């Protein structure tokens, strides 16, 4: 399929930046995760990054830790999230959806057979958070065979070798890193760079989504401004499960004026 | 793009998030250059003799053999300064970590040798040390929290996923995915991203170099075998490394079996695991079905993960080496045969490659064979733990 090329052309016409959330798939449950994500969507999500509960994620801070602690309290499983995965794209045909995943879960039973999962319930992107460009090849060959987007990671100081590499490897977006360290709400990234995203547009790499501690209106206006297609945050919808798990209602009322905010920071 | 193969064969590799690479190709850099470079050796050198005091005793063992056809001579780095093998490689890191010109350094560690040893080394070398240690892990190891304390290091609880050993090589790597500008990750085994598993090993190679020398000096022949305790992996890839070349040589790694492998309540994922891709690297590992990563176990923490380093994967692989496993209770009779007719108290990870070497022994009592046991360890911290398995029977 074509999702993130459909998206980012449509956006294109309405001079239009994506504001993309992530969660944890069944944070804090498998059906209050689903009414979640429905919520992210009718706020005006352009699309998902979608974490699969992993023992070991080594590229979140506690934020996120703690939405795969969560998912796992309610014994989500990856086959769980790939049931999850089918019903949203039942719903929802266009949305691009991508997965955030660790190596092993994309490994440890066979890289093909993953790929070919993601395609048949409808992803359009896998990142693996642990496997750089150098490590990539069989995923993103994988990826290709299966029509996903294999995603890649520039860096904010990735030098012009990467940049033509992850230009060259990556597909549906790139992820454009706003600094070093790990996801988090509480650490503030940086400005794109105008010298990355140009030099990416130079090598007509994937549109760029800015990611890591966006959690304000005024970031992703300002990540657009700076040329990028749009930007992601997580850690703080995340923060919004987290705050509310007692109160599944507000939860969603909160997601919505929330997610509502950020996707009006995006528009011309 | 690298300098060295981060592969041994297919397992190793450098899965790490992007954002880690430059901080994984600049160590390697340094390492090269350090191999290199004749100031450094010798600077590590007199390190390794003047403040650790190398090099260690090859201890004959008449006593536990007497009325077979076996020689067994054990490498004492229980002797050495901290008591374990650990020192050496914490030394050389640290000396990579002030080449580079970094300040500070982070560890993880389960049993707590390796937050001591990263202690000491800092200590000594003007570093500022932090260590990662699982929130189940502090609690059980009172003793070498307070020494990484009283050598001014930061001891940092890691309360996320399972609270233990995996867990806190996680933070670490979160902690250096933000902080490689100025803080040096020093890994404590020979597992990991490249180049962790050829600097660890190089790092450890004395250990087998003496073992050679020692040997042939005492024997005037390599030994039959050479026999070593596998946790992640650095003290048996130190022992065998030199001897890797004279294919006469058996070596054997030994696996903590824990309750016994058919318990799965063990710690050998190199017989026992499936390859995965974890911590950095592409190795055999105690997984679940669905590839989330298990929890290991040992009566020894310092044996208690649920990986191995990828040379040990390859060397099982070309057949080069063999691994086996020694369970809880034969740990624990190794443990009090050496003390009682040895006068050594064996670390309990150490005891494991002692208990194996026994049992070739006892097996084959007429069989003519000259064993190196790699004796990593001291067991002065187990004291209390077999005193009160003891306690029962
Ligand atoms: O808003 P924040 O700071 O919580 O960031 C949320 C990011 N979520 S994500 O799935 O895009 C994402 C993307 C990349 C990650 O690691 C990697 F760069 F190493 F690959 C981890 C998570
Ligand atoms: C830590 C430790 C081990 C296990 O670690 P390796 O990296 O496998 O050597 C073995 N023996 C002792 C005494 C230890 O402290
Ligand atoms: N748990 C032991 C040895 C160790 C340190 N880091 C490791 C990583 C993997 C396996 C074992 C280890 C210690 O801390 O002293
Ligand atoms: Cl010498
Ligand atoms: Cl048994
Ligand atoms: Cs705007
Ligand atoms: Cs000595
Ligand atoms: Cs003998
Ligand atoms: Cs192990």
């Amino acid at each position: 399929m074509e999702r993130y090329e459909n998206l980012f052309a449509q956006l294109n016409d309405r001079r239009e930046g994506a504001f993309v959330p992530f969660v944890t798939l069944g944070d804090p449950g498998i059906e209050q995760s689903l009414k979640i994500i429905d919520t992210l969507i009718d706020a005006g999500a352009d699309a998902l990054e979608l974490g699969v509960p992993f023992s070991d994620p080594l590229a979140d801070g506690p934020t996120i830790q703690n939405a795969n602690l969560r998912a796992f309290a309610a014994g989500v499983t990856p086959a769980q999230c790939f049931e999850m995965l089918a019903l949203i794209r039942e719903k929802h045909p266009t949305i691009p959806i991508g997965l955030l995943m660790y190596a092993n879960l994309v490994f440890n039973n066979g890289i093909d057979a993953f790929y070919a999962r993601c395609e048949q319930v409808g992803v359009d992107s896998v990142l693996v958070a642990d496997v750089p460009v150098e490590e990539s090849a069989p995923f993103r060959q994988a990826a290709l065979r299966h029509n996903i987007a294999p995603i890649f990671i520039c860096p904010p100081n990735a030098d012009d070798d990467l940049l033509r590499q992850v230009a060259s490897y990556g597909r549906g977006y790139t992820y454009l890193l706003s600094r070093s360290g790990v996801t988090g709400a509480e650490n503030r990234g940086a400005l794109p760079l105008h010298h990355l995203i140009e030099k990416l547009k130079e090598y007509h790499a994937a549109p760029a989504l800015q990611g890591f501690g966006i959690s304000s209106p005024e970031q992703v206006s300002a990540a657009v401004r700076a040329g990028a297609a749009g930007a992601i945050s997580g850690s703080a919808i995340v923060k919004i499960i987290e705050k509310n798990l007692a109160s599944p209602k507000q939860m969603l009322a909160e997601l919505r004026s929330f997610v509502s905010a950020m996707k009006a920071a995006s528009r011309a | 793009t690298t300098l060295l193969n981060p592969y041994f064969g297919e397992f190793g590799g450098m899965y790490v998030p992007q954002i880690l690479m430059p901080a994984l190709n600049q160590l390697e850099e340094a390492f090269v250059s350090a191999q290199k470079d004749p100031e450094f050796q010798a600077q590590f050198a007199d390190l390794l003799k003047n403040y650790a005091g190398r090099p260690t005793a090859l201890t004959k063992c008449q006593n536990i053999t007497a009325g077979t056809r076996t020689t067994l001579y054990l490498k004492r780095e229980d002797l050495l300064h901290g008591g374990a093998h650990k020192t050496n490689q914490v030394l050389g890191q640290a000396l990579l970590a002030k080449r580079m010109g970094k300040s500070e350094i982070i560890a993880e560690t389960g049993a707590g040798q390796h937050g001591v040893a990263s202690a000491l080394a800092s200590a000594l070398l003007g570093l500022k040390c932090r260590i990662y240690m699982g929130a189940k892990d502090v609690e059980r190891q009172s003793p070498n929290v307070f020494r990484m304390r009283l050598m001014g290091a930061e001891v940092i609880p890691v309360h996320s996923g399972s609270a233990t050993l995996k867990d806190a090589c996680n933070e670490a790597l979160r902690d250096w995915s933000g902080s490689y500008e100025t803080a040096h990750y020093m890994l404590g085994t020979a597992a990991g991203p490249h180049p962790y598993p050829t600097i660890v090993r190089e790092f450890q190679r004395m250990i087998g170099e003496e073992t050679k020398a020692q040997i042939l000096d005492k024997e005037g022949r390599l030994p039959d075998a050479v026999i070593a305790c596998v946790g992640g992996g650095s003290n048996a890839i130190g022992m065998f490394a030199d001897f890797i070349n004279d294919t006469s040589v058996g070596l054997i790694g030994v696996e903590p079996g824990g309750h016994g492998i058919e318990t799965g309540e063990h710690g050998a994922p190199l017989k026992h695991g499936r390859v995965g891709i974890y911590f950095g690297m592409k190795a055999p590992m105690m997984q679940t079905a669905d590839g989330q990563i298990e929890e290991s176990y040992s009566i020894s923490a310092g044996l208690d993960f649920p990986s191995v380093g990828p040379q040990h994967a390859y060397l099982n692989s070309i057949g080069r080496a063999d691994y086996v496993s020694i369970t809880d209770d034969e740990a624990l009779e190794a443990f009090k045969t050496l003390c009682r007719h040895e006068g050594i108290i064996p670390a309990l990870e150490s005891s494991h490659a002692l208990a194996h070497a026994l049992k070739m022994m006892r097996e084959q009592p007429e069989k003519e064979q000259l064993l190196v046991v790699n004796l990593s360890g001291r067991g002065d911290k187990d004291i209390f733990t077999v005193h009160d398995i003891l306690k029962a029977r």
